[PDB]
DNA sequence: CTTTTTTGCCTAAAATGTGATCTAGATCACATTTTTCGCATCTTTTTTATGCTATAATGTGTGCAGTCTGACGCGGCG
DNA sequence: CGCCGCGTCAGACTCGTAGGATTATAGCATAAAAAAGATGCGAAAAATGTGATCTAGATCACATTTTAGGCAAAAAAG
């Protein structure tokens, strides 16, 4: 939804230093998307 | 109704009117989502255009009539 | 897959749809008419003769 | 031969023909005056465009 | 009257329940060594812009069209 | 005025079919600019390591309590 490239150092000082936290979120977001609660819609675009 | 479009140009007086018209109205039925009149008899929506155009229901001007109360009321209760 | 309602939906849709014709040379204007679909188990269309 | 959508040309982005590369139906302009004596305002546009 | 089948007892016996009291587990926000990456050097390495070669040499055609043709313009053409 | 020469420029429409090009024409030497690596600089960032915070089950000799059915005799049926 942007222009933008942000992933790093300048967020840590807009919202919070902390960087590698931020990867074990990313585990979440996994975890809550991935087990089949929204999966079915993306393997449609697995094809492509 | 369906393969003649006769009593359609002697009620209005023309074929441009009553295709132009029909379009129109059916594009607000097509895409708009606005209810019929007379029934509907699964057909697209070009043969209940040339209907209601046929019994002395839609024209240019009811049309006008309609689109104008209507954006006339919204205007009104935007305020 | 041809499934079966790929075919009662195209007869559903295909109703009422009008449709053109064209044969050249197109020279006046009765060359080429519109007339209402009607399908056939086959690649041959069908028409009236008189015309 | 039937032609839905497809390639286009390159200089002027405009279908193609032959069934062979998929092609669309050319209509000579006196297919045009056919209208121009019908007076299809909308479906010249159509045809002419889009 | 004899059998067998059942229950209750004998007699031995496993499973149930006291919770009080720890103790190895896992968290948990933040500094350090590794990946091997990206742009500046070299540094070659190939490739590329440019430069000469001193017997002597002096006017094309070059391969074709097969010539449409009727009317009208326009420059001549008198 | 009334020729004459000469040139200009139009030649019905929508589809299908095949792939397809050729001649000859100088040579060496220099210094320059740009292409593939190494190196290197070991940098930014994933791993690793700080120690104090927490926690749900785990235990053994008790007290019932079920199981547990082995026998035999009391009771019911043949």
């Amino acid at each position: 939804d942007m222009n933008t490239d942000y992933t790093l150092e300048e967020v840590g000082k807009q919202f919070d230093v902390t960087r590698e936290r931020i990867r074990q979120i990313e585990a979440k977001a996994l975890r809550k998307l991935r087990h089949p609660s929204r999966s079915e819609v993306l393997r449609s675009f697995l094809d492509d | 109704a369906r393969v003649t479009v006769q009593d359609a140009v002697e009620k209005i007086g023309n074929r441009f009117d009553l295709v132009l018209v029909a379009a129109r109205r059916a594009r607000q039925m097509q895409v708009g989502g606005k209810d019929p009149l007379v029934p509907e008899e699964n057909d697209k929506t070009t043969v209940i255009a040339l209907r209601e155009i046929e019994e002395g229901l839609i024209n240019n001007q009811i049309l006008d009539v309609r689109e104008r109360q209507e954006q006339q009321e919204q205007e009104a209760a935007e305020l | 897959r041809e499934e079966a309602v790929v075919w009662d939906i195209l007869d559903e849709v295909i109703r009422e749809h009008p449709v053109l014709l064209n044969r050249a040379p197109t020279l006046h204007r009765l060359g080429i008419q519109a007339f209402e679909p009607v399908l056939i188990e086959g690649k041959a269309i069908q028409l009236h003769p008189l015309v | 031969h039937a032609r839905s959508t497809g390639s286009y040309s390159l200089v002027t982005q405009q279908p193609l023909g032959g069934k062979a590369q998929f092609g669309g139906q050319r209509f000579g302009e006196m297919e045009v005056w056919a209208l121009e004596a019908y007076g299809a305002a909308y479906t010249l546009q159509e045809m002419l465009t889009v």
